[PDB]
Parts: C-alpha cells; sequence; structure tokens
C-alpha cells in the first residue's frame, strides 16, 4: 500500500462561537409538555466545555462520543430545553414510555446525540409553572397536571432542567462544525483528508463533475465517497484511492539461491 | 453493493463509526461489520469454487 | 375535474450526487399515471394527508403561495411571492374564509411556466422540493419529465392535515411510499424513473435493475 504522505484538516470559514449561554444558562426553562426547541445553526461549537462542566448531573451520549463531538460538524443542532421531575430523568431514553416519555415529550429509538441535565433546585423551587400531562411531538392543547417543586423535597423531586441536544446526521453541507483547526489543501497526494469528519485517506484530484450546489460529497456504486467539494473553495474534488497491490516474490528455491526478485501486482 | 449493506451497525461506513465512536461501542459496531462482510465474503468464495 | 399526472411527481430523495447509476430508493412519492384533481380559477381548503404533490401551469404568476396547517385560521404555514421576493412567514395569520391576494417562529425575504412543488413533512422538518420550468400549452400538464430539487426544509413541529392554495390553473397530488428506481445520467441529473409497484413490467424493470427487460420469464414478486 502507498502510505499516506500527509494528512488534511478541512472546515468552513466559519469563527463564530456558539451561544450556548443562553441555552445551559438560561433565566426561563419551558414545560415538559410544552418544551422549548432552539435551533442551532453556523457556529464553532465546543461540546468539550459542556463534556468538562462538572455542575451537569448527567452526560448521555448515544449516537457519538463526547470525545468525538469536537471532531465532527454537524448540519443542524437542536436544543430540546424543558424542565422536568428528576425522577422522569431516566425516561429521556430512546425506547421508553412514561409520563413525560410517551405523553409529553417522545423521544426517537434511532436517536444520534447526547442528553445533559443538571439539578435547578435552588432556581426554579420555591412552584407549579411547569406541567405534564410519535416523535417531538409538542401537544399543548389544554387535562394538565402541574409539578410540585418545593425545595425542601426529596431528590427524586427536584426540578431539573434537561437539555437534549439532538444531531442531524451528515448528508449535506453541514454548518454547526467543531474546533478544528483548518489545513491547507495538498493535491495530488496520498493524504489523510478530512472534510467535516469524512475521514478518508486516497488522491486529491480536480474532477469536472458537475454536482447540485445542495450536495456536500459524490458516492460511488460501493456506498463509498467518490467526489467531495471543498468548503472553503467552491471545486470538485475527485477522491481517487491509493495505488495497491500484492506482492509476489519469486525465489527459485533456498536450495538454489538467497537471490530473490520481487513482482509487483498491477 | 454488499459493502452498503450495514449488517446493524450505524452505518456502513467504517471510518464514520471509527471517527463518531469511542472504541468500547465501535468495536462491537465492528465485529457486526465483521461478521456480515465475512459472511457475504464466504458466500461469494463459496460460488466461485462451484 | 381530474387530469393525468403521467410520469411527474419524482424528485431527489437526498443531498447526494450520483452519476450513470440505476439507484433504487424508497420514500414518498407521487406515483406513475395518478389522479391528481384539476383545480381552476376563472368564473379551496384540501387535505395534505402525507405528502403533496403539487404542479401550477402560471401564465402570469397568480399563484403565489399556500397556507397550511389543521386550522389554517390564528391557531399554520404561509407563503407570499409578492413583486418579486417570496416572502414567507408561519404565523398564526387571520385568514379569510376565502383567503386570496388583492392586484411566528420563521421569517424569510427574498401557460407559459410551469412551476412545481412538493410538500411534505418527516417528524416536522417540512422539505419542500421544486423546480420551474418554462412551457408551451394552455390545456393541462404536460407529457413529460424533469426532477425537483429540495431547497427549502424547515423543522416546523406543526402538525398539518389541510393546505389552501391562494392566487393559471394548479394540480393536487398526494405522495405515497413508494419503492422507485430512479436512473442518473453522465451529468448526475435524474433524467427517468421506474415506480416498483405501478405495473408488472414496471415490478420486472424494478426486480432486475435495469430499465431495459429483455425476453423471458422473471419471477418479481409474491402473490
Amino acid at each position: 500500500r502507498v502510505q499516506p504522505t500527509e494528512s488534511i484538516v478541512r472546515f468552513p470559514n466559519i469563527t463564530n462561537l456558539c451561544p450556548f449561554g443562553e441555552v445551559f444558562n438560561a433565566t426561563r426553562f419551558a414545560s415538559v409538555y410544552a418544551w422549548n426547541r432552539k435551533r442551532i445553526s453556523n457556529c464553532v461549537a465546543d461540546y468539550s466545555v459542556l463534556y468538562n462542566s462538572a455542575s451537569f448531573s448527567t452526560f448521555k451520549c448515544y449516537g457519538v462520543s463526547p470525545t468525538k463531538l469536537n471532531d465532527l460538524c454537524f448540519t443542524n443542532v437542536y436544543a430540546d430545553s424543558f424542565v422536568i421531575r428528576g425522577d422522569e430523568v431516566r425516561q429521556i431514553a430512546p425506547g421508553q414510555t412514561g409520563k413525560i416519555a410517551d405523553y409529553n415529550y417522545k423521544l426517537p429509538d434511532d436517536f444520534t446525540g447526547c442528553v445533559i441535565a443538571w439539578n435547578s433546585n435552588n432556581l426554579d423551587s420555591k412552584n407549579y409553572n411547569y406541567l405534564y400531562r410519535k416523535p417531538f411531538e409538542r401537544d399543548i392543547s389544554t387535562p394538565l397536571q402541574s409539578y410540585g417543586f418545593q425545595p425542601t423535597n426529596g431528590v427524586g423531586y427536584q426540578p431539573y432542567r434537561v437539555v437534549v441536544l439532538s444531531f442531524e446526521l451528515l448528508h449535506a453541507p453541514a454548518t454547526v462544525c467543531g474546533p478544528k483547526k483548518s489545513t491547507n489543501l495538498v493535491k495530488n497526494k496520498c493524504v489523510n483528508f478530512n472534510f467535516n469528519g469524512l475521514t478518508g485517506t486516497g488522491v486529491l484530484t480536480e474532477s469536472n463533475k458537475k454536482f447540485l450546489p445542495f450536495q456536500q460529497f459524490g458516492r460511488d456504486i460501493a456506498d463509498t465517497t467518490d467526489a467531495v467539494r471543498d468548503p472553503q473553495t467552491l471545486e470538485i474534488l475527485d477522491i481517487t484511492p491509493c495505488s495497491f497491490g500484492g506482492v509476489s516474490v519469486i525465489t527459485p528455491g533456498t536450495n538454489t539461491s538467497n537471490e530473490v526478485a520481487v513482482l509487483y501486482q498491477d | 453493493k454488499q459493502l452498503s449493506s450495514n449488517f446493524g451497525a450505524i452505518s456502513s461506513v467504517l471510518n464514520d463509526i471509527l471517527s463518531r465512536l469511542d472504541p468500547p461501542e465501535a468495536e462491537v459496531q465492528i465485529d457486526r461489520l465483521i461478521t456480515g462482510r465475512l459472511q457475504s465474503l464466504q458466500t461469494y468464495v463459496t460460488q466461485q469454487l462451484i | 375535474a381530474y387530469t393525468n399526472s403521467f410520469t411527474r411527481g419524482v424528485y431527489y430523495p437526498d443531498k447526494v450526487f450520483r452519476s450513470s447509476v440505476l439507484h433504487s430508493t424508497q420514500d414518498l412519492f407521487l406515483p406513475f399515471f395518478s389522479n391528481v384533481t384539476w383545480f381552476h380559477a376563472i368564473h379551496p381548503v384540501l387535505p395534505f394527508n402525507d405528502g403533496v404533490y403539487f404542479a401550477s401551469t402560471e401564465k402570469s404568476n397568480i399563484i403565489r403561495g399556500w397556507i397550511f396547517g389543521t386550522t389554517l385560521d390564528s391557531k399554520s404555514l404561509l407563503i407570499v411571492n409578492n413583486a418579486t421576493n417570496v416572502v414567507i412567514k408561519v404565523c398564526e395569520f387571520q385568514f379569510c374564509n376565502d383567503p386570496f391576494l388583492g392586484v411566528c417562529t420563521f421569517e424569510y425575504v427574498s401557460f407559459k411556466n410551469l412551476r412545481e412543488f412538493v410538500f411534505k413533512n418527516i417528524d416536522g422538518y417540512f422539505k419542500i422540493y421544486s423546480k420551474h420550468t418554462p412551457i408551451n400549452l394552455v390545456r393541462d400538464l404536460p407529457q413529460g419529465f424533469s426532477a425537483l430539487e429540495p431547497l427549502v426544509d424547515l423543522p416546523i413541529g406543526i402538525n398539518i392535515t389541510r393546505f389552501q392554495t391562494l392566487l393559471a390553473a394548479y394540480y393536487v397530488g398526494y405522495l405515497q411510499p413508494r419503492t422507485f428506481l430512479l436512473k442518473y445520467n453522465e451529468n448526475g441529473t435524474i433524467t427517468d424513473a421506474v415506480d416498483c409497484a405501478l405495473d408488472p413490467l414496471s415490478e420486472t424493470k424494478c426486480t432486475l435493475k435495469s430499465f431495459t427487460v429483455e425476453k423471458g420469464i422473471y419471477q418479481t414478486s409474491n402473490f
């Protein structure tokens, strides 16, 4: 195998720090039946800040890993903000049922994302503002029972603020990227390229392919990325694989000599 | 085309599993992929010999 | 009235380029030769169901947008194409009994013509496929094929069972979960399609993964 001569980290020219301060340090949270979904787009989002914060009571990534969260760039990120009872923390998972899981907030089975929650007993409890009763069904029609949140109650009766960081997967030009330093794009070398999480190894050549403008990367018959579009330069680059072949040693036998001839295959 | 089959993995792309997941789950998904591709290859080699 | 849908209603199922490959896919599509309903506006609230095919042969672009939703009055989507700007709001606007045009979680500011649209929502993500082509026909939908491409996707989170077209006739269809074998050309554009459940010729074409089926007997499905 021709070994990769270099590596390419390629991310688009976005420098925006991502607003998690209005999400996790919010002065008000929604109820579980009227949950606040906030669209997050076009930002350099560092999720290691959320992962290294010890103020969070739980951290459950399912489709990805929190160490790999900064290594991937997402298309669309939605933060399901709701204030729920801490006993129903375990209902925020794929394939469950409950008072919040089956009525107030249904979460999909094939869910790719992370769920972060923390106690808000010193913030929301004093209170009956937060009420409860298909995926992502926000039914707000009124039949609605309120939460009895008080700070002198038990741990299972303490108010907990839950943010469900759902991530739409990469089938498109992505916009919500992580803190990755972009590199210069070397052409006609076997490189370990990285186009917003589309890692791989091959020879990057210029191509005459005409993408549609809503398409990030082309694909092949073998479900492999045949071509990409550079997120900083609107050009269509093929990925030719590195030249590989078997090794076949021609030997006349050790009874005659130790001199061998190496035939490479095709 | 049998490269594109997931065999229950989150993707049929190996690099996506390696870049998304920690190895304690990624090894399980990769194990499913090796099982599926190895079964497909053994079926192919059997057809090849016959 | 009613019109023949012919071969139309095929969009791009994903944002992934393909070229010179007979890709077979499954999504909510308007079926081939379906019975789409003819509406005219010379001399109405329609259902949404599961996906809507739309087509409008506009001689002068009288039709400028739609209202979606369940109740469609102050309790819903709205597209307004005034002058040369497509102004879209999702507000609970106080609409009329017969809403017309004279001569708030989102806000966007931008017969001779055939403007085709595909409206559907998948878990609240309102994916819209669209394609505008010039035509020369005053009668009905012309016999032809042109793919539609996704331009707008909105995570609205709004249940929609009814819709109404505001204003140049228009035609309303409904998408169905049918398997579709698409043919991409050398240039990567959809030029030909086969529904895998229309008729046993197209079922044979979907089974053999070819747009050309030769002489013989071919097992296709299970009665």
